[PDB]
């Protein structure tokens, strides 16, 4: 892993990697995982707490903004650490933005709550619509 | 697996489970005594197999254990029931109230300690030698708590012997908390109080 | 299936727009129309008195 | 990872093997 290491390096390194035999760390698990895996929940573990739902929906790093010439990760603007948020280029034209995890499965009913903290800077943006 | 990732359930796929919360809770294994020169794995005494306990010397001071899987994330309501069978062999400690005090950890939003709730243990008079005992603590979860642990205590007044725990089980016990369902509370009570 | 679309108009001829704390949240709680016949049950009663 | 390759590939083998550290895709993971 590592120039000029070691033989006991590069077992112990093997060691670390994970098989598919060898179990799965279930510490953080980013994305989003579907409903048809889920086979049996628990009704005692049922409760009332409202989570996030996107993964880096703070735009606080660089994941959701890759491959894109109109949006970049900026890490010296932002409230939260590490002041990280989207700058745009927005030159005279129309420009877009979407999460980069997966979709969010919603269904009829079930309301939804979308909030955000926007700021426009140098705006040279026609007073309009 | 945390909450935040879990986006959409299944109505039908809801049933009446109630499984264990901890990984590694009877310390079958090696895990949740890693790096700890007071506690150590074994397996030649126990119960179920591989006979894996936790084993430990009282050299007249205070005693803490870590459940090895992180915080189990609780909130208010949905009761919980905490139990383990303990057992001291060879106790020297002092004969008094406290020693093996069976609690959990609860932190804050943050991760903040807020009380040492006792589920169960030993009484008063800590000496002399036992077998695998279960104490059975029902806990009642405060506002403003979001994380749980299982921690293992034993006072500092113990002055020896080898404490073992093994079988331990913290689970979600109960049904659908009535102030779950919409507006359902406010029509039964209006119900009964116009009959 | 749903997104999070962030759309700036066509329209919009200069300016540099930043985003913070997205948050994109299912809301509410329990369903009445979920329960078996709890509906119907509670109406009844309802319409019974 | 294949035939008649160069170092730069390997480094990029080396960067898609999965430790415990790294983050895990929640894409599919299939079972239950």
């Amino acid at each position: 892993g590592e120039v000029g290491s070691s033989l006991a390096d590069a077992i112990a390194k093997l060691a670390t990697f994970l098989t598919e035999l060898s179990p799965l760390n279930a510490g953080m698990l980013f994305g989003l995982i579907g409903t048809n895996h889920l086979p049996l929940l628990s009704v005692s573990h049922i409760a009332n707490i409202n989570p996030e739902l996107l993964v880096n929906a703070g735009f606080d790093s660089d994941v959701s903004v890759v491959d894109n010439p109109y949006w970049d990760w900026d890490g010296t603007v932002g409230r939260t650490a590490p002041l990280g948020a989207v700058k745009v280029v927005a030159d005279g034209t129309i420009k877009d933005l979407l999460s980069g995890p997966d979709a969010i499965p919603v269904v009829e009913g079930q309301k939804l709550n979308v909030s955000a903290w926007l700021k426009y800077s140098g705006l040279v943006a026609g007073a309009g619509a | 697996i945390g909450t935040n990732h879990l986006p959409l359930l299944s109505v039908s796929h809801i049933a009446n489970i109630n499984p264990e919360l901890l990984v590694n809770a009877g310390f079958d294994s090696d895990v949740s005594v890693v790096d700890n020169p007071y506690w150590d794995w074994d397996g030649t005494v126990g119960r179920t197999a591989p006979l894996g306990a936790v084993k430990v010397v009282a050299d007249g001071t205070i005693k803490d254990l870590l459940s090895g899987p992180d915080a189990i994330p609780v909130v208010e309501g949905q009761k919980l029931n905490v139990s383990a069978w303990l057992k001291y062999s060879g106790l020297v400690a002092g004969a008094g109230a406290g020693s093996i005090r069976l609690s959990g950890t609860a932190y804050s939003a943050d991760g903040e300690v807020v009380a040492y709730p006792d589920f169960g243990g030993i009484p008063d008079g800590a000496s002399g030698t036992s077998d695998w005992t279960q104490v059975t603590g029902q806990y009642v979860v405060p506002a403003g708590v979001t994380q749980f642990r299982l921690r293992l205590s034993v006072r500092e007044n113990a002055t020896g012997g080898t404490v073992w725990f093994d079988d331990c089980s913290v689970k979600k016990a109960g049904l659908l908390p009535q102030g779950l369902v919409d507006g359902l509370v406010q029509a039964l009570s209006d119900l009964l109080t116009w009959l």
